[PDB]
């Protein structure tokens, strides 16, 4: 029994600054939303980052905050044009019996265009 | 050890209707900076002048911090008051830093000519003013940052060192 939550957002330069701190706030935004105690809650957490964003793995976020026993992925997003820029999003996978439509997902920044809820 | 002051200038914010977000990118950001001690004085005041005064007095004169960076209030909105506290605790100004901020965020936006924000010396601390949105610190704390660790060498504090990794500043020798 497993739930998704789903977490986006923006930075405005490919800087590794910016996509450690951008990604540490979203992830932050996303547990405390849901009320999730302890990482071990989580079975793994998939990233993925748009093409124009290259300087830092959104990996090493996980680890700035304590996620070094959580199992990390990250990939490249559909370079879709015309789309948002310098996206970062996130697909946790939660160890939960919540259910779909009491799961609390977060999109932060410019990313609450991607949503309209 | 360093001390490094945090003011969060929101009246939202010290009420405790919004949550900071602001500051505490300041904090994550210097902490992937630097590798060696430092500690945080962070704060929270309303859009009072007077507040605004008296917290950076407390943090240079009586903390002893040799970096404030200030978050808030620095457009053109009447309640817009920071550049104008940190001018009355300040007894020499950084001009290049408020022209550096506007000049990287005018690349992108054309209203950076609207932002007030600017940077000072009270004895050896010197006060940096960020903006008031979380999105543009990063850039912005990023741009003036690597010139700071010299500024600081030069007025006989604390030696900051950098993960180069996150930040090269710049020393000569």
């Amino acid at each position: 029994m497993v739930r998704g939550i789903r977490g986006a957002i923006t930075v405005n330069s490919d800087t590794p600054t910016s996509i450690i701190i951008a990604t540490i706030l979203l992830l932050e935004k996303m547990l405390e939303a849901n009320g999730i105690q302890s990482y071990e809650e989580l079975a793994a957490v998939i990233f993925t980052v748009t093409e124009d964003l290259t300087s830092a793995f959104p990996a090493e976020a996980a680890r700035q905050i304590g996620m070094h026993r959580v199992p990390l992925l990250s990939a490249r997003e559909v370079p879709v044009p015309g789309s948002l820029p310098r996206v970062i999003r996130v697909l946790a996978l939660w160890n939960t019996d919540t259910p779909q439509d009491r799961v609390r997902h977060v999109y932060l920044s410019e990313a609450v265009r991607l949503r309209p809820d | 050890k360093a001390k490094i002051g945090i003011v969060t200038v929101s009246d939202r914010a010290s009420a405790g209707i919004t949550a900071d977000i602001s500051g505490k990118a300041i904090i994550l950001a210097l902490n992937l900076y630097l590798t060696s001690e430092w500690e945080p004085i962070y704060q929270v005041i309303p859009d009072e002048q007077k507040v605004i005064e008296r917290t950076l007095i407390k943090m240079a004169d009586i903390q002893d911090c040799c970096l404030i960076v200030t978050t808030g209030g620095t457009g053109p909105a009447k309640r817009d008051v920071t550049p104008e506290a940190t001018e009355a605790v300040c007894d020499r100004m950084m001009p290049g830093f408020g022209e550096l901020m506007r000049a990287e965020s005018l690349k992108e936006v054309p209203t950076a000519i609207l932002s007030r924000q600017t940077a000072g010396l009270r004895g050896d601390s010197l006060i940096v003013n960020l903006p008031g949105d979380p999105a543009s610190i990063s850039d912005c704390l990023l741009a003036v940052f690597p010139a700071i660790p010299y500024c600081i060498d030069l007025m006989e504090g604390p030696y900051l060192e950098c993960n180069e990794a996150m930040i090269k500043p710049f020393r000569p020798k």
